[PDB]
C-alpha cells in the first residue's frame, strides 16, 4: 500500500503542477503539494459519501487500493517528522482550525483532528473580521518565522471555519556559495528578452549529476545541511515544455537513478526571492473536487449538519535562494461559510 | 586571473524546475518553475 500511496503524491503534484502552468503560462509557480494535501486530508475528516470520496481521489488516493485510515495514518506519520531543528535544518508544519465561536463541533471530528493531523483549535469571532484576519495571518506569520503574513486577504462575516495548514523550510547548503563568486549576469526569459541577476557561482565542485540527452535536460542535486537536497532540472532553452510533458513519477525516479557524482567545473544558480499566492477553486474542480465546493456539501462530520461548505481554497508560497542555502514557506487556507 | 579547460559547466540562467521529493512517502514538499528569478 505504500507504493499506491507514493504512486498517489507525486500525481497528485504533478497533476496539480500541469494545471497551475495552464492557468498562467510563462509564469512563475512556486507552491506545495503537500501542504494542499494535508488541509483537503484534514478536512476529509469531516466529510461523508460523495463529497469525502471525491476529496480523497482528487488526491490521486485509488480507495479501492489504500483505506482512509491507511490515507490518514500516513499523514500522520509523515506530518510527526516535519518538526525538527537541527544542524541548521529547520522543518516545521502546523494545521489549525479557526472555528466560529460558540460553534460546538463533533467530538470524533476534533478527537481524528488531533490525533491524525496534530491540529490546534481555536475559537475565533468571524464577525470581527479585521480581527480574525489578523488572528490567523498571526498564526501562520509565526509558523513561517515571518515570511508569510498576508495569507488570508477577505475573510467573510458569515464564515463557520477556516482550516489552516503551514510548512516552512530553511536550510545552509553544505557546499555554500562564496559571495565573492556572486555577479550581475544574464537570466535568458526567452529568445527576446533577458533580465539582469545576482548569479552565485561554484567552482570545481563533485554533485549528483546526470544530463538526459532525451528531454534535453540536466539535472543536478543540491545538498543542504541535515541530510536534505533539492533537485533542481535546467532545461536546455526552449525545452522547458517538453520537460514538463514528461513530468511523472517514473520520469522522477530515473533522474534519481541516473544521478553520479560528477566533477562540475563551474556551476551557476541565481540569487533570487519570489512568490506566488492563489485561489485553488478552479483547479481543485478541474482536479475533480466539486461537491465540497456547493451545495451538495456533505461536511456533515464537522458540526454534525450540512451546513458548511468550502468557499475558498487559498494557497502562498515563497521561495528564497541565497550563498548560504535556502529558505521555503507555503501556507494553505480553506475558508468555509455557513450554509 | 587563469584559464582552464572544463568537461561539464552548468548554468542555471534560464528557466528550471526545483523539486523538493521525501525519500520514503514521495511526497511533494515543494516544487517550483523559475521562469524569472526577478518577478
Amino acid at each position: 500500500v505504500d507504493r499506491g500511496l507514493a504512486s498517489a503524491n507525486v500525481d497528485f503534484a504533478f497533476s496539480l503542477y500541469k494545471q497551475l502552468v495552464l492557468k498562467a503560462p510563462d509564469k512563475n509557480v512556486i507552491f506545495s503539494p503537500l501542504s494542499i494535501s494535508t488541509a483537503l486530508a484534514f478536512l476529509s475528516l469531516g466529510a461523508h459519501n460523495t463529497t469525502l470520496t471525491e476529496i480523497l481521489k482528487g488526491l490521486k488516493f485509488n480507495l479501492t487500493e489504500t483505506s482512509e485510515a491507511e490515507i490518514h495514518q500516513s499523514f500522520q506519520h509523515l506530518l510527526r517528522t516535519l518538526n525538527q531543528s537541527s544542524d541548521e535544518l529547520q522543518l516545521s508544519m502546523g494545521n489549525a482550525m479557526f472555528v466560529k465561536e460558540q460553534l460546538s463541533l463533533l467530538d470524533r471530528f476534533t478527537e481524528d483532528a488531533k490525533r491524525l493531523y496534530g491540529s490546534e483549535a481555536f475559537a475565533t469571532d468571524f464577525q470581527d473580521s479585521a480581527a480574525a484576519k489578523k488572528l490567523i495571518n498571526d498564526y501562520v506569520k509565526n509558523g513561517t518565522r515571518g515570511k508569510i503574513t498576508d495569507l488570508i486577504k477577505d475573510l467573510d462575516s458569515q464564515t463557520m471555519m477556516v482550516l489552516v495548514n503551514y510548512i516552512f523550510f530553511k536550510a545552509k547548503f553544505e557546499m555554500p556559495f562564496d559571495p565573492q563568486d556572486t555577479h550581475q549576469s544574464r537570466f535568458y526569459l526567452s529568445k527576446k528578452k533577458y533580465v539582469m541577476v545576482p548569479m552565485m557561482s561554484l567552482h570545481h565542485l563533485t554533485i549528483p549529476y546526470f544530463r538526459d540527452e532525451e528531454l534535453s535536460c540536466t539535472v543536478v542535486q543540491l545538498n543542504y545541511t541535515g541530510n536534505a537536497s533539492a533537485l533542481f532540472i535546467l532545461p536546455d532553452q526552449d525545452k522547458m515544455e517538453e520537460v514538463e510533458a514528461m513530468l511523472s513519477q517514473e520520469t522522477l525516479s530515473r533522474f534519481f537513478d541516473s544521478l553520479e557524482f560528477r566533477e562540475i567545473g563551474e556551476l551557476y544558480l541565481p540569487k533570487f526571492s519570489i512568490s506566488r499566492d492563489y485561489n485553488l477553486n478552479d483547479i481543485l474542480l478541474q482536479l475533480g473536487i466539486e461537491e465540497a465546493f456547493t451545495s451538495k456539501a456533505d461536511l456533515s462530520g464537522i458540526t454534525g449538519a450540512r451546513n458548511l461548505a468550502v468557499s475558498q481554497v487559498v494557497h502562498k508560497a515563497v521561495l528564497d535562494v541565497f550563498e548560504e542555502g535556502t529558505e521555503r514557506s507555503a501556507a494553505t487556507a480553506l475558508k468555509g461559510p455557513r450554509q | 586571473i587563469t584559464a582552464v579547460e572544463t568537461r561539464t559547466i552548468v548554468r542555471f540562467n534560464r528557466p528550471f524546475l526545483m523539486i523538493i521529493v521525501d525519500h520514503f512517502t514521495w511526497s511533494i514538499f515543494f516544487m517550483s518553475k523559475v521562469t524569472n528569478p526577478k518577478q
